[PDB]
């Protein structure tokens, strides 16, 4: 159906500016205009403003006048938004949905978002650490093996056991912020007949600095 | 004419649609002693044709504006002007008083119908020939209304709907057969539609057709065809799956000829069709949701197939504009071997989605039937509410 996709997560200091875009699937541009969205960890949904992708007039939700502007490239059947003179406080993740009517009241259809981290911190890459057990009755035939991925900065960071062909038992966790940089866990129980039979493993991928480890789960037991 | 009009052609062969008249008004109010109107309607004389629609009884940039989306009050009337120029103070004529009307001409003259009153001390009076002659009392007491178009006369006898009642209920519904002013009789809703607001109508071979609102518990369309002769009436559904009523749900590929299409509760918009088999054409707004946008679709078949779809159209007004009633008209004198069918579209503005202004007023915009397959251009109303500010 349509089917909006919007840009990679970016990590832009205070001040600076940054282009956000929608290109879309699906429909003709032209007789759907684009809605935008902020979402904060915090509030939940707001409405930003729309654009009437047929003359280009911008609407603007009063909190956004100004330091925002939403844009097209038409030939391209897309839309941007740009974030200008950059404030911590902007650090959110935006959407772009496509306005049913005119202005944008219903939106059917919303992009996958855009994650804006406006910081100063350093892309730290991370450590990886093959966390593997002691000893011990683990539940019931069963053997958890963990990861840890700490140091890295900023966030995504993409785990996967065993190429993602490992998935029945993770539970990858959220990251946490100490401060300056993430620290990540990701455990993965397997049968007692599967482990060091088979070989597990804790890929990661950190997007950021193209940094991707593969730490295995050596025995060390 | 000194003679009755009979309707003795049909419809011309609708392949696409020219412009036939748009007043811009709301773009000259800015500046010029517009009224406020709302619900127009497009009749023609032998003579003439013209717009008309209710007036709010002060100008667009006068502060009596303030709230004219407010939909009945003592300040309103049936008002015509010459084709596209705006309702303005001065080209204005007043035909009757109240907030609901239709008006058509016989042949002869022509009559006028005007609502007025309390919404439980409602009264219609019919005026025909400009004198007053006929007056109506409510049967319900409950916003007694009638049809906001042009109404269609055959031999001395032209049918007029009008609903009393609620348009969340059941309503009651009644047609009534004028000639020369006078009740020649009437009728209760019969037929297969669950409540009728509002309809919209066109005459050919001898037939007045409506298409109507089914404010109630329809998405789809109660269509009335009226014997003008017998004096006598169905009501029934347009079956095809393409919704025209908005609000909306999304189109099924089998939508219900005989029930309320169902999907949307107690909403409507009036809006016309022209239903004649092969050669149909139903018009509806782009958005599902609200107000935007309007598209004519060749649907061929679509009163009776109920698995019907569209297979040409023709974009009237884009969905990033914004649109409002429709309703139909024809220049019934004109000559030729058949009917140029013709619609008009409200174009709203203000209140209640451009909340800047205090007052809601409208544009038209027409269109009639080419038998050449033209170009298609889309007709914005044109004002940009930030200067009125
Ligand atoms: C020069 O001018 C000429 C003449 O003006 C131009 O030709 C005309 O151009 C039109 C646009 O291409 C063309 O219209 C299309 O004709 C096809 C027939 O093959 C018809 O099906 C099309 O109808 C759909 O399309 C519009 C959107 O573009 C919809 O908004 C409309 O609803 C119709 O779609 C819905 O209908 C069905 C049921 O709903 C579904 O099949 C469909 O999926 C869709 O569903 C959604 O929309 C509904 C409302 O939007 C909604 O209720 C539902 O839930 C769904 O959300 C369309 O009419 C004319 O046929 C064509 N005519 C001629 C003679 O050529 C020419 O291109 C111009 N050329 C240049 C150089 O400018
Ligand atoms: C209208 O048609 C009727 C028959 O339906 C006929 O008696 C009458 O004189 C006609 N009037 C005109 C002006 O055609
Ligand atoms: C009239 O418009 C003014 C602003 O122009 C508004 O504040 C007021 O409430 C409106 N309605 C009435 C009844 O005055
Ligand atoms: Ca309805």
């Amino acid at each position: 159906q349509i089917q909006l996709v919007q840009s990679g997560p970016e990590l832009k200091k205070p001040g600076e500016t940054v282009k956000i875009s929608c290109k879309a699937s699906g429909y003709t541009f032209t007789n759907y205009g684009m809605n935008w969205v902020k979402q904060a960890p915090g509030k939940g949904l707001k409405w930003m403003g729309w654009i009437n992708t047929n003359t280009g007039e911008p609407t603007y939700g009063e909190e956004f006048k100004g330091r925002f502007a939403f844009s097209l490239e038409t030939s391209a059947s897309t839309a941007n938004l740009q974030i200008n003179n950059l404030k911590n406080e902007d650090t959110a993740t935006f959407f772009c949905a496509r306005g049913e009517d005119n202005f944008g009241s219903l939106s059917d259809y919303w992009g996958q978002g855009t994650t804006v981290t406006v910081s100063s911190a350093k892309t730290t890459a991370p450590s990886v650490y093959p966390l593997a057990p002691v000893c011990g009755d683990t539940t019931g035939s069963s053997v958890t093996l963990g990861c840890l991925v700490k140091g890295y900065f900023p966030e995504p960071v993409t785990l996967t056991w065993n190429s993602g062909s490992l998935s029945s038992g993770v539970h990858t966790f959220p990251a946490v912020l100490q401060s300056d940089l993430y620290t990540l866990s990701s455990s993965v129980t397997v049968t007692s007949s599967t482990w060091p039979s088979q070989s597990i493993t804790c890929n990661v991928a950190h997007p950021a600095s193209s940094t991707k480890v593969d730490k295995k789960i050596e025995p060390r037991g | 004419i000194r003679d009755f009009n009979n309707l003795t052609k049909g419809l011309c062969t609708i392949n696409s649609w020219h412009i036939y008249g748009k007043d811009n008004a709301v773009r000259i109010g800015e500046d010029s002693d517009v009224l406020v109107t709302r619900e127009p309607y497009v009749s023609c004389d032998p003579d003439e044709c013209r717009f008309y629609a209710l007036s709010q009884g002060t100008t667009i940039r006068g502060k009596h504006s303030n709230g004219t989306i407010h939909d009945r009050s003592q300040y309103r009337a049936l008002i015509s002007w010459p084709l596209s120029s705006p309702p303005t103070v001065y080209n204005s004529r007043v035909e009757c008083i109240g907030w609901s009307s239709t008006s058509c001409h016989d042949g002869k003259t022509r009559m006028s119908i005007c609502i007025s009153g309390p919404n439980n001390n409602a009264s219609a009076v019919i005026w025909y020939n400009r004198r007053p002659v006929t007056e109506i009392n409510t049967w319900a007491r409950n916003i007694l209304r009638t049809q906001e178009s042009e109404c269609v006369c055959h031999n001395g006898v032209c049918p007029v709907v009008f609903t009393d009642g609620s348009a969340t209920g059941p309503a009651e519904t009644r047609i009534y057969y004028f000639k020369e002013g006078k009740i020649l009789k009437w009728e209760p809703l019969a037929g297969t539609a669950k409540h009728i607001e509002e309809c919209s109508c066109y005459g050919e071979r001898a037939e007045i057709t409506c298409t109507c609102r089914d404010n109630w518990q329809g998405s789809n369309r109660p269509v009335i065809r009226i014997d003008p002769v017998a004096m006598t009436h169905t009501s029934q559904y347009i079956c095809s799956p393409v919704l025209t009523d908005n609000p909306r749900p999304n189109d099924p590929t089998v939508g219900k000829c005989n029930d309320p299409y169902p999907g949307n509760n107690n909403n409507g918009v009036k809006g016309f069709s022209y239903l004649d088999g092969v050669n149909t054409w139903l018009g509806r707004t782009i958005s599902r949701a609200s107000r935007s946008g309007y598209e004519m679709l060749k649907v061929p078949n679509a009163l009776t197939d109920d698995k019907s779809k569209p297979t040409q159209g023709q974009t009237i007004v884009l969905n990033t504009d914004w649109s409002g009633y429709s309703g139909s008209f024809m220049d019934y004198w004109a000559e030729g071997e058949c009917y140029r069918a013709c619609f008009y579209v409200e174009l709203i503005r203000g209140r209640p989605k451009e909340d800047k202004v205090w007052w809601t007023s409208n544009s038209i915009v027409s269109m009639c039937s080419s038998t050449e397959f033209l170009g298609q251009w889309d007709w914005p109303d044109g004002a940009k509410i930030e200067y009125f500010l």
